[PDB]
């Protein structure tokens, strides 16, 4: 086969040890080619983790280790990390397709990860946004382990869904997550209710933050 | 260091063509190859050539059917792909990385940060930025910034915060679509404030598809 095959994704808890298989074909691995492996943290580029079936460059830590036997490699992680989140590919060079190929990537997930709760920062319309006859609510969540939440909006005491844009919550540089929520309103609604509330649920608890047009009168 | 800078984001119509640079430093850029790889988005990693940067010899996947072109000016220690014809499936974010030698074969030991391609028909906006504050300004009680950045298109932003020269930690969060198909995001600053002053701190806002950037270092008295 003229590709690199590793499995969608792997999974383990901290301190477990996985493996990333790649196989290859007559046309890479078989024609004598070495495997290489690159680590891709979210939102940054490629760096070189494995080179020539099993070095590793200076700097890279030795609980990642390679091999390859014929055409079949494998990436080997011990004492699994959060900071090891992220995609790996393999690569190789093929003859059939005269270039370089990279395997489709495998998303390591370290599960059961510490529990941590979020905290909640909801903010009010600005000046600016209301002299532009806009009113836009933020709640914003950071802090919280496993990266699932819930968001509801009420306006004082009624459920709000019209106008809420919620995003999905991405992992931050200490390996918790981060979301938000946005309600967009009228200044008439903002201006004619009591409160505004944002309630994020969260692992068996439900926090929620509240603001009102008078406020910081 | 080794180290590899690209231009900045690029946006394109369907049938245009993009030229997005890389800048070597660190070491002797004659004596070893380019390779540019793109990534579209949420997919793999896929070889687009390689350049000798010394002679300028070049190699391509068949899969651009003609349609790369890889250049190299010496005196400027930099490497250009040229790619047109585009196409939606041509929106990801190009790399280039340095060719090594080891024992047994060549390997990508150093990549530059990327520049996103976007493909797109619809017009690029900078975006608006709403200074926004948690808190008042009667109570020993935390004070938090942020800045509110909405209107803009395509994606992305990025966010800096500033007392004075000195960066300061921050909170970074998604990205998300608006119904009227502009882009929205906020950025906090991390730390909350005891004894708020004006002018201390900014938020610095970039958004390369439009050339742009946008500073707000004031946040007025609230309604
Ligand atoms: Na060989
Ligand atoms: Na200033």
């Amino acid at each position: 086969q003229s590709a690199l095959t590793q499995p969608p994704s792997v999974s383990g808890a901290p301190g477990q040890r996985v493996s990333i298989s790649c196989t290859g074909g007559s046309s890479n691995f078989g024609a004598g080619y070495d495997v290489h492996w690159y680590q891709q943290l979210p939102a940054t580029a490629p760096k070189l983790l494995i080179y020539g079936n099993n070095n590793r460059p200076s700097g890279v830590p030795d609980r990642f280790s390679g091999s390859k036997s014929g055409t079949s490699a494998s990436l080997a992680i011990t004492g699994l990390q959060a900071e090891d989140e992220g995609d790996y590919f393999c690569q190789s060079f093929d003859t059939s397709l005269s270039g370089w190929i990279f395997g489709g990537g495998t998303k390591l997930t370290v599960l059961g990860q510490p529990k941590a709760a979020p905290s909640v920062t909801l903010f009010p319309p600005s000046s600016e946004e209301l002299q532009a006859n806009k009113a836009t609510l933020v709640c914003l969540i950071s802090d919280f382990y496993p990266g699932a939440v819930t968001v509801a909006w009420k306006a004082d005491s009624s459920p709000v869904k019209a106008g809420v844009e919620t995003t999905t919550p991405s992992k931050q540089s200490n390996n918790k997550y981060a979301a938000s929520s946005y309600l967009s309103l009228t200044p008439e609604q903002w201006k004619s209710h009591r409160s505004y509330s944002c309630q994020v649920t969260h692992e068996g608890s439900t926090v929620e933050k509240t603001v009102a047009p008078t406020e910081c009168s | 260091q080794v180290q590899l800078v690209q231009s900045g984001a690029e946006v394109r119509n369907p049938g245009a063509s993009v030229k997005v640079s890389c800048k070597a430093s660190g070491y002797t850029f004659t004596s070893y190859a380019i390779h540019w790889v793109r990534q579209a988005p949420g997919h793999r990693l896929e070889w687009v050539g390689r350049i000798n940067t010394d002679n300028g010899n070049t190699k391509y996947s068949q899969k651009f059917h003609g349609r790369v072109a890889l250049s190299r000016d010496t005196s400027a220690s930099t490497t250009y792909m040229d790619l047109s014809s585009l196409n939606s499936e041509d929106t990801a974010v190009y790399y280039c990385a340095r060719a090594f030698y080891y024992s047994s074969g060549v390997m990508f030991d150093s990549w530059g940060q990327g520049a996103l391609v976007t493909v797109s028909s619809a017009p690029t906006k900078a975006p608006d930025v709403f200074p926004i504050i948690s808190g008042c300004r009667k109570d020993n009680s935390p004070v938090v910034l942020a800045c509110l950045i909405t209107g803009y298109h395509p994606t992305s932003v990025t966010v800096t915060w500033y007392m004075g020269t000195q960066s300061q930690p921050q909170r970074t969060f998604p990205e998300i679509q608006r119904r009227d198909s502009y882009y929205m995001t906020s950025s906090q600053l991390s730390t909350p404030l005891q004894q708020w002053r004006q002018g201390e701190y900014k938020c610095v806002v970039q958004h390369t598809a439009s050339k742009s950037k946008k500073e707000i270092f004031r946040w007025p008295e609230s309604p």
